């Protein structure tokens, strides 16, 4: 049961940030009340992504060190990582710990909405699979932070300068791997694999999206910048 | 161009 106070420090301060913002409570219970329809549950779901996204955008802000980064770069690293970041908090949402209310019920707007179960198939797969693993805020919170931070972006000019930033939580999940999962472990091998997973997942995703279509109804002009088109 | 973003990076 290690974990140094530098870590504990960087886990708590994180774990703040983590659970600051929040998705506003009117697009949330938005798919509680409303009803249906493949073109309404379109608009949810874009328009809670479009949230997310800035949610993220802010987390991502007030992240150890980010502010210190080349300006472009951090771009980059948002740019780079908004999907990916997006599939952990739709795994996180998912699997674990059913609060009894909306998510059950978000899936259902997924399913049918203008979204090929051919994709959501696989997806909803891979969620299951992260699901697997058990993990805890803690693991998302840092598997977000450190998705964010990843110098193997396509753009970044200085790599050295967000790896130092990474390494940090890096080393924080892998020893905080041991203590809550040490029956194994492989569990922070297996994670960063899924790492690895999401990326080629963001590549189908960008796919799906030229074909993602309803009506004719439109992405908001933030998704259509962070989404590509 | 990415001009959301950067306008959603500096002051929300
Ligand atoms: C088949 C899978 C779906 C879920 O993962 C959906 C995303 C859209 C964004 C969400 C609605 C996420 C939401 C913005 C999280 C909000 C929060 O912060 O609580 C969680 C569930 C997500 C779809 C439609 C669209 C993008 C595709 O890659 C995955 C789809």
């Amino acid at each position: 049961t290690e974990l140094t106070v530098d870590q504990q420090t960087l886990l708590d301060y994180i774990m703040d940030s983590y659970s600051k913002q929040r998705m506003p409570q009117e697009i949330t219970n938005k798919i509680l009340k409303e009803e249906f329809s493949a073109e309404e549950n379109f608009l949810i779901l874009t328009e809670m992504a479009t949230s997310h996204v800035q949610i993220l955008v802010e987390f991502t802000k007030r992240l150890p060190g980010f502010q210190t980064l080349d300006h472009e770069d951090q771009i980059a690293l948002l740019k780079g990582s908004a999907v990916e970041a997006m599939f952990l908090r739709s795994a996180e949402i998912f699997n674990k710990k059913l609060p009894a209310g909306h998510a059950d019920l978000l899936e259902e707007r997924i399913r049918k909405s203008g979204i090929s179960d051919e994709y959501i198939t696989p997806m909803f797969s891979f969620y299951k699979s992260v699901g697997e693993l058990k993990m805890t805020q803690e693991e998302y919170a840092l598997l977000t932070a450190i998705v964010i931070l990843s110098p193997d972006r396509q753009y970044i000019k200085d790599r050295e300068a967000v790896e130092k930033l990474q390494e940090p939580l890096l080393d924080v999940l892998q020893k905080l791997c041991k203590i809550y999962q040490p029956e194994n472990p492989q569990h922070f091998a297996c994670l960063l694999g899924r790492l690895t997973e999401l990326r080629t997942f963001n590549h189908h995703h960008a796919e799906m999206l030229m074909s993602w279509r309803v009506n004719d109804h439109k992405f908001t002009p933030l998704l259509c910048e962070i989404w590509d088109v | 161009e990415n001009a959301l973003l950067r306008y959603l990076l500096d002051k929300d």
